[PDB]
């Protein structure tokens, strides 16, 4: 049993917060991830979005005597975090729960995180009750924080800076976001690959026409974080902490550089990244940066090429786990 | 006046590049932890080197390092380089006035490296004004023991001249010297040939370079 | 960001005349450091004359100048002034503005050169100094100028390597002094080299092209 | 109605000289009465007020401490070199890389790569989670000043006396002369909260040589990332038959976990009133932990005629009471005094009974009415607690039923043992 642990405030306050936990579980084999079913018992209302088939591209590689030999198909998965547009921003109105994981795999098996969202009324409700993957049972344990404002962060309590203007103690909290593919008919406000090359870049890449956004999650309990909000210090710290650890902040052997077709029916590569083997580290999903319409990419055994200063070739991740200082008081 | 004294004492010997050096700087009165270092360059404005008696000013390389006892302080520097050759001056600030040191300066020890010589004529220019002035220069040697002597026709001139010199350089760790034999048109006219002699301990034979008119 | 000061104002005044002299800093809060000034003689050690506070109600000077020396500071437009009275001569020294910590100066200015004598300006002239092989040298040559200092540089000052520049010498109320430059035999007389002079109080700015 | 409760009185034959060391939050109130050795009935009053020490620390901004996570990965490539391809660690806020170029032999090979001196193996020690967790400033200089006001008969003058500097007047001089002090320059004083809650002292605060797990190893200076090098060296650990995988024997713990474990080595101090500018640090100490050294002297030519014409007439009158005569509780009186004669004047009130005086109140009086309250400790059950100036006091008095960093000095006889357990 793995446990789930989420963090109760001691009111709800202003309506639209959410409550996040995740847990990392045991290595699982390739050929059971495409049957993993998330099961509930517990007494909230799943969002059904995640549970459906999903089209991924598998790009899977193999010792050969550069060295490698690499191949891709196209299979449809069920239950990663593919979280359609406005269902976590409007979850604590609706009430609904998002229950869904990543994987983090090498050759040969992978490691599913399982990412639990939802109402701050939950906390009400439950003290605590199971989710259920594969073989694995999943203890979500609901508890009250030991704080009277804030939040436990580094065993420390915290309350952030709440004002919209300009004016403090410094506390770095986790951040948890996910990737959302979203379209406009007109222009480039949702060219979120554009937003990550301005920070990083010398010179002009042709095309990288990915739409979609970050929504995220701060600490073990807030409303979400869209990412890019351009006047948000929050959001500045986010793509910044993005850009230079683009896999997610916390042994793995590295073989070399390797090249692929995705989808598998491209006549040429449109994907590298860093073949490994050994204990998954990273997570082995994202998308194509250069497609407007989501092309979708599962890399067991392979780090996809993030490198925001790289022009072709490359990926944003499905989920991303990092850290970011806050200005507030510690009480 | 009842003020303390600091006492830097200067003249200290050449030392090889490359080596530790340390440069003491005595008060008359203990300032326990007051005391600053400074640094100016030759023609430059002096630089806040350590403050604190222990704390590197921001911008100075890690090889500086200062300590000290009682009323007796030291600086330390470790593998000399050519830019660092300059004067260097030590502050008390623990009861008014805050007063300055003497002022040491360091000087690289470099291998013997010949003059280069030069004669210069006087322009047209010049000429205009009435008066002539024959210019010698002798660049980029060492020691900074050198000797100059002019001669007119083969008779020495020891009177009329104007010589200056150069500190060492911070490149390469050279001396230079400028020579100006200052004359009239009406003596200038007289003679034909003018020669800039020098001795140097590179070579026991003088260097010589004239011209004629 | 970078901090940089510069001090104006100095040059020739007369045995018991006045004189004011200001310095512009930028790249930091003006308004909240101690401010100093500190002079030095030609050759010789560093000498604090005066300090002043944040706002200006406490101003520290030397027990020589009583009341000579008036320090004043400009918080809006982040400048430091010094008002000087009748001087002697011995107050013939450079000037440097100081951010003073209470104790050590962290930052130093360019300084200006303040002169206390009873003489006139003169006008400097500036002589080429032709060849008279391998590595060709050549001179420029600022014979009788009044007072120090000047400025020699060349082609606009973008020949800063194998340049030597020569202190000066005193010849009864008149300075002299020689530059000398190195380049490739190649380069000359191929391509232009120009001597740049730059005199202050007698406003001389003389470029001579050195032929043969 | 007047009780014998006056001052301390001294005759005037000679020079008045007085040598003080006030702690750091501490502040003292000195009054006599000064004597003129050619009259009994010519007296003239001697106020002395010190405030508290003033701590002026020009500071350097260090800038912000970070802590930060261990942690190790490795790369292997079977051809080619160590520096042709990227690493994820590459890319980190702190990284240290360690690479066996060229040295792929057999032993150490995977089942892979059936080769020699062809490999690479790479080693890569980054840190994560870099979040801040106090502020760190150096001391550059540092200076203190203490606010002293005298009143000698009619005359008042105050002034802030620093280290170079003393109130000199034309009959008394205070000098600040010597300074005891917790602090000097070249400490660093890091703030882990915010600034009333104090901090810690630090004096081997790594600059040039940083290393993982030293105090202010990761620094956020305001120009960028400031990252140290590790306390430790790199193997190659390898099997066979197994891709070679890479250890590290040395510190894993940031500076400051190491710091929190053993935090109780090191220096604390607290503030009180902070300002904190660009270049100062301004604060005052409340751990009596600074000891300042001040000089008075008077001299014995006050020309006792000129400071009697038109004296400062000083009435008053006890008008409310709040609190317990017992030693614990305590209670606080209500004065009004009226000051004639004088447009302001410097005294000291006193809650005075029949015996003894539990209290005092130092207050610079202007001329009209004037409110002052005096908490006092003690008295007993038929305490009638009353307002004293020196000698004259209220005309009534008040009964009740059923420390503070001030120092009270104004020579007055207190009561023997008559007064005790009565
Ligand atoms: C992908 O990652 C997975 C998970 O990280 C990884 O598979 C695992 O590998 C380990 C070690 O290679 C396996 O561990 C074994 O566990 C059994 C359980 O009883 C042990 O009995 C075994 O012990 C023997 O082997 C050791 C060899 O060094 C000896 O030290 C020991 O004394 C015993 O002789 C053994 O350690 C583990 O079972 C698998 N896990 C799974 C889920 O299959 C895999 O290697 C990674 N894939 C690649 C291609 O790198
Ligand atoms: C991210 O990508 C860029 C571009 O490929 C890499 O930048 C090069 O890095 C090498 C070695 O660090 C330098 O010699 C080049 O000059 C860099 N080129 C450019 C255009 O910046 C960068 O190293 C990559 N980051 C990784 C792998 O972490
Ligand atoms: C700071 O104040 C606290 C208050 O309880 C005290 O315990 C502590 O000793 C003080 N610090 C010092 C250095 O005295």
């Amino acid at each position: 049993t793995g446990e789930l642990k989420i963090e109760c405030p001691h009111t709800i306050g202003l309506g639209q917060g959410l409550v996040i936990g995740s847990v990392e579980l045991p290595p699982v084999p390739l050929t059971q991830v495409e049957s993993l079913k998330l099961e509930s018992s517990c007494n909230f209302d799943l969002h059904t979005s995640t549970s459906s088939q999903q089209p991924f591209t598998k790009w899977t590689w193999e010792m050969k005597s550069t060295s490698f030999q690499t191949k891709s198909s196209e299979i449809n998965l069920r239950g990663l975090c593919l979280v359609p547009p406005l269902v976590i921003e409007t979850a604590a109105r609706t009430r609904k729960t998002i229950a869904c994981f990543d994987l983090s795999c090498n050759q040969t098996a992978c490691q599913p995180t399982v990412f639990l969202i939802g109402p701050i009324q939950t906390c009400i409700t439950t003290k605590s009750c199971l989710l259920g993957l594969g073989d694995q049972r999943i203890q979500v344990n609901y508890e009250k924080t030991y704080c009277v404002s804030g939040q436990l962060v580094e065993g420390v309590c915290f309350n952030p800076v709440h004002t919209m203007a300009l004016s403090y103690d410094i506390v770095t909290v986790m951040v948890r976001c996910f990737l959302i593919a979203k379209k406009v008919s007109t222009g480039d406000s949702m060219k979120l690959e554009k937003s990550f090359e301005t920070l990083v870049q010398k010179t002009s890449c042709t095309g990288n026409g990915f739409q979609g956004y970050y929504i995220c999650l701060v600490g073990s309990s807030s409303e979400p974080l869209y990412i890019p909000t351009l006047d948000d210090y929050r959001s500045a710290e986010v793509l910044s902490r993005m850009a230079f650890a683009p896999h997610g902040e916390d042994a793995m052997r590295i073989i070399g550089k390797v090249t692929g077709k995705a989808p598998s029916t491209e006549s040429s590569d449109t994907i590298q990244g860093v073949a490994f083997s050994g204990n998954p580290l990273y997570t082995s999903t994202g998308v194509l940066t250069a497609k407007d319409d989501p092309v979708y990419i599962w890399a067991p055994g392979i780090i996809m090429e993030g490198n925001h200063s790289v022009c072709d070739k490359k990926t944003l991740p499905l989920t991303w786990t990092g850290f970011i200082p806050l200005p507030g008081e510690i009480e | 006046t009842g003020d303390i004294v600091m006492t830097q004492s200067p003249a200290f010997p050449p030392v090889s590049l490359g080596d530790t050096v340390t440069i003491t700087c005595q008060a008359s009165q203990s300032v326990y932890k007051n005391l600053a270092w400074y640094q100016q360059k030759p023609g430059k404005s002096p630089r806040l080197l350590i403050f604190g008696m222990s704390s590197l000013a921001d911008g100075v390389p890690s090889r500086f390092s200062a300590s000290g006892s009682d009323k007796q302080y030291s600086l330390k520097i470790r593998g000399l380089q050519p830019e660092d050759a300059a004067i260097y001056y030590c502050q008390q600030h623990y009861i008014a006035p805050y007063t300055f040191g003497a002022g040491t300066r360091l000087e690289i020890k470099r291998t013997d490296a010949a003059p280069t010589v030069s004669i210069f004529p006087p322009s047209s220019e010049q000429l205009t004004s009435g008066g002539a002035s024959v210019v010698c220069f002798l660049n980029n040697f060492y020691p900074k023991d050198i000797n100059v002597k002019w001669k007119i026709d083969g008779s020495e001139r020891q009177n009329g001249v104007l010589n200056s010199w150069t500190d060492q350089d911070s490149k390469d760790s050279t001396y230079s010297m400028s020579s100006t034999l200052t004359l009239t048109k009406d003596e200038y006219e007289r003679h034909n040939s003018y020669t800039c002699e020098a001795t140097h301990k590179t070579s026991t034979s003088p260097i010589v370079k004239s011209f004629n008119r | 960001g970078q901090v940089q000061m510069k001090e104006s104002g100095g040059g020739l005044v007369q045995p018991g005349k006045s004189l004011k002299l200001s310095c512009a800093a930028s790249g930091f809060t003006f308004s909240d450091f101690w401010m100093s000034w500190v002079r030095q003689p030609s050759g010789k050690g560093l000498e604090w004359v005066a300090r002043i506070n944040t706002n200006g109600d406490t101003t520290h000077y030397t027990d020589d100048m009583k009341g000579r020396f008036t320090i004043s500071r400009d918080n809006a437009k982040t400048t430091l002034y010094l008002e000087m009275s009748p001087l002697k001569s011995e107050d013939t020294a450079m000037y440097y503005c100081t951010r003073d910590r209470l104790g050590p100066f962290d930052y130093w200015g360019q300084g200006t050169t303040v002169t206390v004598s009873s003489a006139t300006t003169k006008g400097p002239s500036v002589y080429p100094l032709a060849p008279g092989n391998s590595m060709v040298t050549l001179g420029c040559l600022v014979k009788g100028y009044f007072p120090e200092p000047v400025t020699v540089t060349w082609n606009s000052g973008s020949l800063s390597s194998g340049v030597h520049t020569f202190p000066a010498v005193l010849q009864s109320d008149l300075y002299t002094l020689s530059s000398s430059v190195t380049v490739p035999s190649s380069t000359w007389p191929s391509q232009t080299v120009t001597c740049n002079v730059a005199h202050p109080a007698s406003s001389t700015k003389v470029d001579k092209k050195i032929v043969p | 109605t007047d009780t014998a409760h006056g001052s301390g009185i001294i005759p005037m034959r000679t020079d008045l000289e007085l040598d003080f060391s006030l702690p750091s939050s501490a502040s003292y109130t000195y009054r006599r009465q000064l004597q003129n050795p050619a009259n009994e009935q010519e007296k003239i009053p001697f106020h002395l007020q010190i405030s508290k020490q003033v701590i002026h620390a020009e500071i350097q901004h260090l800038g912000h401490w970070m802590d930060g996570t261990f942690n190790l990965k490795t790369a292997f490539h079977c051809y080619g070199s160590c520096e042709k391809y990227a690493y994820p660690w590459q890319t980190a806020g702190c990284f240290i890389e360690k690479d066996y170029e060229y040295e792929s032999g057999w032993g150490c090979n995977p089942p892979d790569c059936p080769g020699v001196g062809t490999g690479c193996t790479a080693c890569g020690v980054y840190l994560d989670k870099l979040k801040s967790v106090g502020k760190a400033f150096k001391i550059v200089s540092l200076r203190y000043t203490r606010k002293a006001c005298i009143q000698l008969g009619t005359e008042q003058t105050c002034k802030s006396v620093d280290s170079n500097d003393c109130l000199v007047t034309t009959s008394v001089k205070v000098c600040l002369i010597g300074t005891v002090s917790k602090f000097q320059p070249s400490d660093t004083l890091l703030f882990l909260g915010p600034l009333e809650q104090g901090g810690l002292i630090f004096k081997q605060w790594c600059t040039t040589t940083c290393q993982f797990g030293d105090p202010g190893d990761i620094m956020s200076t305001p120009v960028g990332m400031k990252c140290p090098e590790l306390n430790g060296s790199f193997r190659k650990k390898c099997a066979f038959a197994t891709t070679p995988v890479c250890q590290f024997d040395g510190n894993t713990l940031s500076g400051y976990k190491r710091m929190i474990a053993t935090k109780d080595s090191f220096q604390s101090f607290n503030v009180t009133e902070p300002h904190i500018s660009a270049s100062s640090l301004e604060w005052i100490d409340p751990d009596s932990s600074l000891r300042d050294h001040i000089n008075v002297i008077v001299g014995r030519d006050l020309s006792f005629q000129d400071l009697s014409e038109t004296p400062c007439q000083v009435d008053l009158a006890t008008t409310s009471i709040d609190g317990a005569w017992g030693s614990g509780v305590g209670f606080n009186l209500v004065c009004s005094v009226s000051l004639t004669e004088c447009s302001t004047f410097l005294t000291s009130i006193k809650a005075c009974d029949s015996a003894m005086c539990y209290g005092s109140t130092t207050a610079n009086l202007l001329r009209g009415q004037n409110t002052v309250h005096i908490v006092g400790k003690g008295g007993h059950s038929g305490s009638k607690f009353m307002c004293c100036h020196d000698t004259k006091c209220s005309s009534t008095g008040l009964v009740a039923a059923a420390d503070s960093d001030k120092i009270f000095d104004d020579g007055a006889p207190e009561c023997g043992i008559s007064c005790w357990f009565t």
